[PDB]
């Protein structure tokens, strides 16, 4: 039952950086594993009894450590080491560990995302039920704050947000909002408003629409 | 070469038991350990237990020790794991793997997903999103109040590629899921596909201004 605590959490590399995180166990340990992770995709094996690569892996890769303090090593990064990495420990006692995980992100510049607003398609409307979409598109960093407003009014719980996965190609994220409300409660309100607040944005924007 | 292939997704009422499959190909099956990996969404990863199919000997995780099960069939060369009287907490991806010469897991299974609940399968609702910030317009499809996981929506029955983002699918309130996927396209037609195969439900649709 040894404790693996990875740090950090979530970090950012810009390719040809080294990049380097860490594995700190509660108890000392006889080996350590670390384990690379793509959306979709089974682990595979990265590195094995604290120091050795496995097949496939490239030189940039390189672990060490002892105690309670193991580390992985990518001397420069590359765009294809974006992944989470776990840490696994081994010792003579049975329970072997795994490490929360890092998540590897890639580095760029701060973008402001683009707003677009979605009224209630006209068939959700019939089905009693209103849905009010808001598409933040292509930003960066991951952190975007979304406010909705009905009628000048801060809405909250109505709303669901999701962000995809950072972009292959521009290394951006998007985020939707959905306000779900009754359609009783729709048609009590006129003016739908969408509030984004972000790092690239000089002051916060507001894409809305009347019903 | 050395595959091993996973069972498909199930969904099993908590308190029930599951068994899955992971179907070893390419090497003597006999001849290497198969461990098994539980993987919740957040909470890394956990060891379940390991078996030599040569002998039927098995490794558990003290945690799991009554929970899984492990068997192996070695004239079909297939190796199982059972999780007996299922709860929320087990609801996980399954991952199976071979321990290889030099000490590692060198090959993987696809994984099985494991979602417990006693609902049953809901087909989504789709629905259009209305078609300029950024020099750029947007327009999407709303597949909404669907279970379990998960949803595949291409756009012109993949035609259309470029500038498509499938969100992740959000819990809503009411226990069920629902996604989003817009396509982000310029000042210079549109047709999204869903499909939803628990419950059968293949529904493609126009998005139109
Ligand atoms: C899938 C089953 C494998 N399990 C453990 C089993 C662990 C082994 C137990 C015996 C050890 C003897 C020795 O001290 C070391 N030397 C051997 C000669 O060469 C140089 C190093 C390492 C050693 C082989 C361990 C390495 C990690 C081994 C494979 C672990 O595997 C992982 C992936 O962590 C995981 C769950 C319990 C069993």
């Amino acid at each position: 039952q040894i404790v693996l605590t990875q740090s950090p959490a979530l970090m950012s590399a810009s390719p040809g950086e080294k990049v380097t995180m860490t594995c700190s166990a509660s108890s000392s340990v006889s080996y350590m594993y670390w384990y690379q992770q793509k959306p979709g995709s089974p682990p595979k094996s990265w590195i094995y009894l604290t120091s050795n690569l496995a097949s496939g892996v490239p030189a940039r890769f390189s672990g060490s450590g002892s105690g309670t303090s193991y580390s992985l090593t990518i001397s420069s990064m590359e765009a294809e080491d974006a992944a989470t990495y776990y840490c696994q420990q081994w010792s003579p006692n049975p329970p072997i560990t795994f490490g929360a995980g890092t998540k590897l992100e890639l580095k760029r510049t701060v973008a402001a995302p683009s707003v677009f607003i979605f009224p209630p398609s006209d068939e959700q409307l019939k089905s009693g039920t209103a849905s009010v979409v808001c598409l933040l598109n292509n930003f960066y960093p991951r952190e975007a704050k979304v406010q909705w407003k009905v009628d000048n009014a801060l809405q909250s719980g109505n709303s669901q947000e999701s962000v995809t996965e950072q972009d292959s190609k521009d290394s951006t994220y998007s985020l939707s909002s959905t306000l779900t409300l009754s359609k009783a409660d729709y048609e009590k309100h006129k003016v739908y408003a969408c509030e984004v607040t972000h790092q690239g944005l000089s002051s916060p924007v507001t894409k809305s629409f009347n019903r | 070469q050395v595959q091993l292939q996973q069972s498909g997704a199930e969904l099993v009422r908590p308190g029930a038991s599951v068994k899955m499959s992971c179907k070893a190909s390419g090497y003597t099956f006999t001849s290497y350990w198969i461990t098994w990996v539980k993987q919740r969404p957040g909470q890394g990863l956990e060891w379940i237990g390991d078996i030599y199919p040569g002998s039927g000997s098995s490794n558990y995780n003290e945690k799991f020790k009554s929970k899984a099960t492990l068997t192996v069939d070695t004239s079909s060369s297939t190796a199982y794991m059972q999780l007996s009287s299922l709860t929320s907490e087990d609801s996980a991806v399954y991952y199976c793997a071979r321990l290889g010469s030099r000490h590692y897991f060198d090959y993987w299974g696809q994984g099985t997903t494991l979602t417990v609940s006693s609902a049953s399968t809901k087909g989504p609702s789709v629905f259009p999103l209305a078609p300029t910030s950024g020099g750029t317009a947007a327009l999407g499809c709303l597949v909404k109040d669907y279970f379990p996981e998960p949803v595949t929506v291409s756009w012109n029955s993949g035609a259309l590629t470029s500038g498509v983002h499938t969100f992740p699918a959000v819990l809503q309130s009411s226990g069920l899921y629902s996604l989003s996927s817009v396509v982000t396209v310029p000042s210079s037609t549109y047709i999204c596909n869903v499909n939803h195969k628990p419950s059968n439900t293949k529904v493609d649709k126009r998005v139109e201004p």
